[PDB]
C-alpha cells in the first residue's frame, strides 16, 4: 500500500488496518517482521515486550496515547507488539485495572 | 437618496407617479416601465425590510416628491405624513418574479370565486377587482388585499416580486375560524371616532415608556434650538389635538410626588403603539415608579423660566458600577459632557441617565481640549454598553421665585458640586425595559408560566425585599447549582435583579480574586471581598451579593492532603461564612445568591447556613420554543450586525421542529445555532453577483441551513462530549422487516402518550433485551428504532469505562442516566459486555466494584419514576443465562426479545450486490453463485469481508501485472529507473483498472477467512435461544 499507492489510494471503501501473527516457537515469523521491518522502508516502531506499563496511577494510559501519537507524528510505520498475551490479557481480573484499562 | 413622499387614494394598486427629476433620469428608453424601492425611516433600533414600488412620470409633483397609496401600510391620510424617504430605482431591468402566492378570502367571496364555470373566468374575476395585471404587479408577503375580507397569506420564494396568471402558482384558501375578521387595515376606525373633549379637568392618561431611542431625523416640528433631547414626549396624536396646538413648549406631567416637565409631540403616522397613552424616556419614568400621572396640563409657560442656577450638586447613586475604582476618571469626565454639550432642563430632586461604556477607560481622549469643541464625532465610534444614574439632590436657584423647580441650566455659568453618595431603588422591568432603549445587550426575559426555578427565585427575593422589611424580615440566602454548567443561572440572577429593581453586587471569583499563589495567608480574598462589599453596600439597598464560580474559594476538605495547606482550607471556610454571617446581620437586605458548579463540592460546614438551593436542570422543548423565539426575534439578530440591509426569517421555520429534531442535549447557547444560520445566510447573500439575473433585498434565514447548523454543532460538540450519528445508508425504517417489529412498537408504545394515552401509572414500564448469536441485527434494530419512532438514541457506548480508583461509578452511571433525563426521550442502548459481570453475584471478580455498579444499575433501572420522563432502556446480550437475574428480573428488562433467524430467507446477496456497486461489478459478479456456492445458511456478517477480501485479490492482481510492467521497462529503458519514478511518469487515467471478475471473488472466497461464526456455534445457540424464549 506505500509501494503501489495510486492503486491504492482510490477507493476508500473497505480496507484491513491491521495484522496478526501466531503459531509454533521458531517459525520465523519473528524474523518475518524483521524484514519487513528494513527492506519495506516504511518506518517501523519496536515496542518489543511488555514496556508500556508504568509505576504511576493510569501511566500506562498515558503512555498509549504517546506511542500512538508518535506513530501517527512519524510518517507511516508499523507498531511491533511481540509476546501480545503480556500487554492485551483477558477481560476478567482480580487486581487493580491498571492492567485492563490499558486494554 | 432623501426623498419627500405623500400618500393618495388610487385604488388597491397603482403605479404611483414621482417627481419628474427622479424618474426622467432613469425611466429612459431602455424599459418600457419604471420599478424602484421605498424605505420609511419608521421607528425602531434597526429598520424594517424595503418594498417594491411601480411609477409613471407626472408633472403635477415638485422637487423630489414621490406619492404612495397611503393603504400600503394601512393608515388615515390625515394623520401626519413622511418629512422624508429613502427611495432607490431597480436597475438594468432587474425584477424578480414570484413563482408560488397564497390567498386567503372570506366564506362569501371564495364561493363567488369558486362558482365560476372555467379557470380563465376565475383569473379574470381576480384581475378585475384587485387591479392586479401580470407580469406588472408587484405583491409582497402578507399583504391585505382588502379590510377584513381578504389577504394574501405569504409568497414564495421571494418576499416580493411580480406575478403571472400561468407561471406563478397560487394557492387559495379560506378555512372555518376566522382569522379574516380581526385582520383589518391599521385605520381600523376613522379620525373622528374619539369624541371632542374641551379644556376640563386633568383628563391625564397612563403612562409607558418607549421602544427605543428617537431619532431627531423625524421629527415634525423645527428642532431648531440646541435642547438636547432632554424632555421630548410622544403621543399617537390624541389628548394633544384637541389642546389648542400640538408643539406647546412646555408640559408638566404630574406633581404627584413632586413636579416634573415634559415636551410633547405627536406620532407620525406608521407607528405601532399601545392606543391612546403618552410616552416618555427613563429620565421622566425614573420619577414614577408608581405608575402616577395625576396632573398633566399645558399652559403658557413662554419659552424661558429660571434661566440660571450656580453651583449646582450631583451625586452617586449607589450601585455597582458605580463605585468601582476603576471607571471614576472617565465617568465624572463624561459628567461634564452631558451638562455642558447642549443646554437642558433640570428639576430638583430629579436623576439624568448618563451612558459609560465597554471598558472605554484608560483611553484618554486627548492630552489638550482647550482648543476645540469636537466631543460629537466620538459618538459614532462610541456604542455604549452601560448606565448609571447621576442624582442632582437639590435646585440651587439664587433669586427669588414662586418655587424652587423647573430650571434651566447655563453652560456658560452654572458649575457643578459634587458630594457624597444617595441611595434610590432602580425601575422594575415590568415598570419600563431600561436596556433595550440604549441598546444594550439585553439579558433575556422569561415568561414565568414556563420557568419553575425563576418564579421560584424572583418571589422568594420579592417577598423579601420590601414586602417584610416593612416588619422584620429574615435574613435571605439561596444557592443555585447545577448538574451541568452554562445553564444560565446568572442570567436568572440578572433577570431577577432587572425584574425587582434590586441592585446586584456580582463578584465573579475568578477575575476578582488573586489567588492560587497559595502563600502562607489568605488575608488578601477576605480583605478585598470585605472591602469593596463595604465601599458599595451602605446606601445601596436592597442589594445582592452574588458569588459567582464559589467553588473556587471554598471547597472539600482533602484531608489527604499535606498538613500546612488544609489550615489555609480551614480558615477560608470558616471565615467566609463569617462574613456570611456578618453581611446577614449587620446590614438590611443582604440576601447573598450563589451559583456553584456542583454542589458537592461546598463543604458542609458552609452548605448547612444557605437555605432552599435551586436546582437548575437544563430546558425542556417548552423552554426550548421560547429561546428560539428569543434569538430569533426582530432585533436581536440586527442589533450589531450593521451590513447594509438588516436580517430575519419572516417565515417557513417550524420551532416545534427545531425545538424537537436535535434541540435536544443543546441546553444552552442556541446563540451558537442562530450565528451559524446567520452565518451561512449572509455568506450566500455577499457571495450574489452584482447582475446574477437576480437581487436579494435582505437576507432571509431557511429551515434547512438551520437544520444543517444544527446537525454540525451536535457533530462538533460530539468531540466534548460522545454523541451517536446517523450515519447509515439505504437501510431504515423497514417496517416490515420481521415480526419482531410488531413487539417492539407494541412496547416502546405505552409509556408514550401519543401512542398510547394511558399514563402508565400502576403499571410496570420495561426495556426491551434482544438475545441470540452475534452479527445479525442487534445493532441496526436500535438506532432505527431511535430514530423513526423515539427520538434521542444516547447509548451508553462506554460501560467499559468502569470506575478509576475511587469508588465514582456510581456516580458516574448516576450522571449517564441524569443525561438520560435531559433529553428526556431517550433510549439508552446497553452494550452489555463486563459492567453486566455477575454471573452468580458472588463468583466473579471478588464481586468488588462492579457487584456496587451492577446493584446501582439495577436499582435505578426502572424505579416507576414517571410516564414522561422517556428513558427507555435497550440492550442486546447473547445470552439472558449470562446473568444471575440481579437486572434480568421481571419487572426490568422485561418481554425478553428473540433476534431472530434469517436461514429460511437470508435476503442479503441483494444487500451484497447493492452494496459492490460502488465498486466496479459488470464483471459477471452479479449471480446468483458466488453466494450460491455456500450453505444457504452462511453468515451475514462474513459477507463484509467477502467483498473486501474480492477487492484486495484484485488489487493483488493489478499489483502483480504492475510489477511485470515495471521489470519489462527496467529492461527496455534502464534498470536504475525506481519503480516510483516509473509509475509516476508512466501514470494513466487507465491506472484505476482494478481488473475485477468472478475468478477473483471465488479465489478470494475460498483463500481465506471462511466466516466469522460459521460452523456449529451460531446453529445450535440460535435453536436453543429461540426454545428457552417461549
Ligand atoms: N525463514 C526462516 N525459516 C526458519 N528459520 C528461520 C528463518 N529465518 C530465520 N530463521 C532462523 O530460525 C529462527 C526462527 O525462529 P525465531 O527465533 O525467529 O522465532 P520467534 O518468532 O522469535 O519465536 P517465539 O516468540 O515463539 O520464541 C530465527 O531466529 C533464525 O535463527
Ligand atoms: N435563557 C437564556 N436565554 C438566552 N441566553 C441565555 C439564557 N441562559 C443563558 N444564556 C446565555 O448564556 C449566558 C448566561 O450564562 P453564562 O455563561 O454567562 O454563565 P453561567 O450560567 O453562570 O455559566 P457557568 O456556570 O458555566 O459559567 C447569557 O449571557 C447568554 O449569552
Ligand atoms: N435482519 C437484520 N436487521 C438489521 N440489520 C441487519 C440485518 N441483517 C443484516 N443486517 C446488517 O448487518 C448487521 C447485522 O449485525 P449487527 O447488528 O451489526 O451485529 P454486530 O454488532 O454483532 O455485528 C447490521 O449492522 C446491518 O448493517
Ligand atoms: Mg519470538
Ligand atoms: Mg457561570
Amino acid at each position: 500500500p506505500t509501494k503501489y499507492e495510486p492503486i491504492f489510494v482510490n477507493c476508500p471503501l473497505r480496507l484491513r488496518s491491521g495484522i496478526l501473527l501466531y503459531g509454533y516457537p521458531g517459525c520465523g515469523k519473528t524474523l518475518l517482521a524483521s524484514a519487513v521491518a528494513q527492506q519495506c522502508g516504511l518506518n517501523f516502531i519496536s515496542v518489543k515486550g511488555p514496556e508500556i506499563l508504568n509505576k504511576f496511577i493510569g501511566a500506562s494510559e498515558q503512555n498509549i496515547r504517546e506511542l500512538f501519537e508518535r506513530a501517527q507524528s512519524v510518517k507511516p510505520c508499523i507498531l511491533f507488539f511481540d509476546e501480545f498475551d503480556s500487554i492485551a490479557p483477558k477481560r476478567g481480573h482480580d487486581s487493580t485495572g491498571v492492567t485492563d484499562r490499558v486494554v | 437618496m432623501k426623498a419627500s413622499l405623500t400618500f393618495s387614494l388610487s385604488g388597491i394598486y397603482a403605479p404611483c407617479s414621482i417627481s419628474r427629476d427622479i424618474y426622467l433620469e432613469y425611466g429612459d428608453k431602455k424599459a418600457e416601465c419604471l420599478y424602484g424601492t421605498i424605505r420609511l425611516p419608521q421607528y425602531g433600533p434597526g429598520c424594517t425590510p424595503g418594498k417594491i414600488v411601480h411609477c409613471v412620470l407626472d408633472d403635477s409633483l415638485p422637487f423630489c416628491s414621490i406619492v404612495v397609496p397611503s393603504k400600503l401600510f394601512g393608515f388615515m391620510p390625515t394623520q401626519p405624513t413622511m418629512d422624508f424617504c429613502y427611495f432607490e430605482p431597480i436597475l438594468d431591468n432587474v425584477v424578480p418574479v414570484l413563482d408560488s402566492v397564497t390567498f386567503l378570502i372570506n366564506e362569501q367571496l371564495y364561493s363567488k370565486l369558486m362558482d365560476l364555470p372555467q379557470e380563465m373566468q376565475q383569473i379574470q374575476f381576480l384581475h378585475y377587482k384587485y387591479n392586479i395585471n401580470s407580469m406588472e404587479t408587484v405583491v409582497h408577503s402578507r399583504d391585505i388585499l382588502t379590510s377584513g375580507l381578504c389577504q394574501i397569506l405569504n409568497c414564495s420564494p421571494f418576499p416580493q416580486g411580480l406575478v403571472d396568471f400561468t407561471e406563478t402558482q397560487l394557492i387559495l384558501v379560506n378555512d372555518t375560524e376566522q382569522k379574516l375578521s380581526a385582520l383589518k387595515y391599521a385605520n381600523e376606525d376613522e379620525e373622528y371616532a374619539l369624541p371632542k373633549i374641551g379644556t376640563n379637568s386633568a383628563l391625564s392618561i397612563d403612562l409607558e415608556s418607549l421602544p427605543c431611542t428617537i431619532s431627531r431625523d423625524l421629527l415634525r416640528p423645527a428642532p431648531h434650538i440646541n435642547d438636547d433631547n432632554s424632555i421630548y414626549a410622544f403621543t399617537d396624536a390624541e389628548t394633544l389635538l384637541r389642546l389648542d396646538v400640538t408643539s406647546g413648549s412646555f408640559i408638566t406631567v404630574s406633581n404627584m410626588g413632586c413636579v416634573r416637565l415634559v415636551k410633547l409631540f405627536v406620532l407620525l403616522l406608521p407607528n405601532g403603539f399601545k392606543k391612546r397613552t403618552i410616552y416618555a424616556p427613563p429620565k421622566i419614568i425614573a420619577s414614577f415608579p408608581d405608575c402616577s400621572v395625576v396632573t398633566i396640563s399645558k399652559s403658557n409657560i413662554g419659552h424661558t423660566d429660571i434661566p440660571i442656577a450656580n453651583q449646582v450638586f450631583i451625586s452617586r447613586v449607589g450601585g455597582w458600577l458605580q463605585s468601582q475604582k476603576c471607571f471614576q476618571n472617565i465617568i465624572l469626565t463624561t459628567l461634564k459632557k452631558f451638562f455642558s454639550e447642549s443646554k437642558r432642563i433640570l428639576c430638583q430632586n430629579d436623576l439624568i441617565p448618563i451612558a459609560f461604556d465597554s471598558s472605554m477607560a484608560d483611553l484618554n481622549i486627548a492630552e489638550e481640549n482647550d482648543e476645540s469643541d469636537d466631543e460629537d464625532e466620538l459618538g459614532q465610534y462610541y456604542k455604549n454598553d452601560s448606565l448609571v444614574w447621576f442624582f442632582v439632590t437639590s435646585a440651587e436657584l439664587d433669586c427669588f421665585s414662586k418655587d424652587n423647580s423647573h430650571f434651566i441650566i447655563d453652560p456658560n455659568r452654572t458649575k457643578l458640586i459634587t458630594t457624597n453618595i444617595t441611595n434610590r431603588r432602580p425601575l422594575p422591568l415590568s415598570r419600563s425595559n431600561l436596556q433595550r432603549y440604549y441598546g444594550f445587550a439585553e439579558t433575556f426575559y422569561y415568561d414565568l408560566h414556563i420557568f419553575p426555578y425563576v418564579r421560584q427565585l424572583v418571589n422568594i427575593l420579592e417577598t423579601s425585599f420590601n414586602c417584610s422589611q416593612r416588619g422584620i424580615t429574615l435574613n435571605a440566602s439561596v444557592l443555585l447549582h447545577s448538574t451541568t454548567n452554562n445553564v444560565g443561572k446568572a442570567t436568572m440572577v440578572r433577570f431577577a435583579s432587572k425584574y425587582l429593581g434590586i441592585h446586584l453586587l456580582e463578584i465573579d471569583c475568578l477575575s476578582l480574586t488573586s489567588n492560587s499563589r497559595q502563600l502562607d495567608s489568605t488575608s488578601k480574598i477576605i480583605g478585598y471581598i470585605r472591602a469593596k462589599c463595604e465601599n458599595v453596600l451602605p446606601y445601596a439597598s436592597p442589594a445582592v451579593i452574588f458569588l459567582a464560580h464559589l467553588d473556587s474559594i471554598l471547597l472539600d476538605v482533602n484531608a489527604n492532603q499535606d498538613p500546612e495547606a488544609i489550615k489555609l482550607q480551614k480558615s477560608i471556610n470558616f471565615e467566609m461564612s463569617k462574613l456570611l454571617d456578618d453581611f446577614t446581620f449587620k446590614f438590611p437586605g443582604t440576601t447573598f445568591v450563589g451559583s456553584v458548579n456542583n454542589i458537592d463540592n461546598v463543604p458542609s460546614s458552609f452548605r448547612s447556613h444557605m437555605r432552599f438551593e435551586i436546582l437548575v436542570p437544563v430546558p425542556s422543548e417548552a423552554q426550548r420554543l421560547r429561546i428560539f423565539q428569543w434569538y430569533l426575534s426582530s432585533h436581536e439578530l440586527n442589533r450589531d450586525v450593521q451590513q447594509k440591509v438588516p436580517v430575519s426569517y419572516m417565515d417557513n421555520i417550524s420551532f416545534s421542529s427545531l425545538s424537537s429534531y436535535s434541540a435536544g442535549l443543546t441546553p444552552l447557547d442556541i446563540k451558537s445555532i442562530v450565528e451559524t444560520a446567520r452565518m451561512t445566510a449572509t455568506a450566500r447573500f455577499y457571495q450574489e453577483s452584482k447582475k446574477c439575473g437576480w437581487l436579494p433585498q435582505s437576507i432571509l434565514i431557511t429551515q434547512e441551513d438551520l437544520s444543517k447548523a444544527t446537525s454540525k454543532a451536535r457533530n462538533e460538540f460530539s468531540v466534548s462530549i460522545g454523541a451517536p450519528q446517523i450515519p447509515n445508508v439505504t437501510w431504515d425504517d423497514i417496517g416490515g422487516i420481521d415480526f419482531v417489529k410488531g413487539e417492539i412498537l407494541d412496547t416502546i408504545d405505552m409509556p408514550l402518550k401519543h401512542p398510547e394515552l394511558f399514563t402508565s401509572g400502576m403499571k410496570k414500564r420495561s426495556g426491551i433485551l434482544f438475545y441470540g448469536p452475534p452479527g445479525t441485527g442487534k445493532t441496526l434494530m436500535a438506532k432505527a428504532i431511535a430514530t423513526n419512532f423515539s427520538l434521542n438514541f444516547f447509548s451508553v457506548k462506554g460501560p467499559e469505562l468502569l470506575n478509576m480508583y475511587i469508588g465514582e461509578s456510581e456516580a458516574n452511571v448516576r450522571r449517564v442516566f441524569q443525561k438520560a433525563r435531559e433529553a428526556k426521550p431517550c433510549v439508552i442502548f446497553f452494550d452489555q459486555i463486563d459492567s453486566v459481570a455477575p454471573k452468580r453475584g458472588n463468583q466473579g471478580d471478588s464481586g468488588g466494584v462492579m457487584d456496587r455498579i451492577v446493584s446501582q444499575l439495577l436499582a435505578e433501572l426502572d424505579g416507576m419514576s414517571t410516564d414522561a420522563d422517556g428513558v427507555f432502556v435497550i440492550g442486546a446480550t447473547n445470552r439472558p443465562d449470562l446473568l444471575d437475574e440481579a437486572l434480568l428480573r421481571p419487572g426490568r428488562f422485561d418481554k425478553l426479545l428473540y433476534l431472530g433467524i434469517p436461514d429460511t430467507d437470508t435476503k442479503q446477496l441483494n444487500i451484497l450486490e447493492a452494496l459492490t456497486r460502488k465498486f466496479v461489478l459488470d464483471n459477471d459478479v452479479k449471480l446468483i453463485e458466488l453466494a450460491k456456492l455456500c450453505p444457504f445458511n452462511y453468515t451475514g456478517a462474513d459477507f463484509y469481508a467477502l467483498c473486501s477480501d474480492a477487492m484486495l485479490n484484485a488489487m493483488s492482481r493489478i499489483a502483480r501485472m504492475v510489477e511485470k510492467k515495471v521489470s519489462q521497462h527496467n529492461e527496455l529503458t534502464g534498470e536504475n529507473i525506481s519503480t516510483r519514478r516509473w509509475f509516476d511518469k508512466i501514470a494513466t487515467k487507465e491506472d484505476t483498472k482494478v481488473v475485477v471478475k468472478m475468478e477473483d471473488f471465488l479465489k478470494a472466497q475460498e483463500q481465506l477467512t471462511p466466516s466469522v461464526s460459521r460452523a456449529e456455534l451460531n446453529h445450535y445457540e440460535a435453536v436453543r435461544a429461540n426454545f428457552e424464549g417461549a
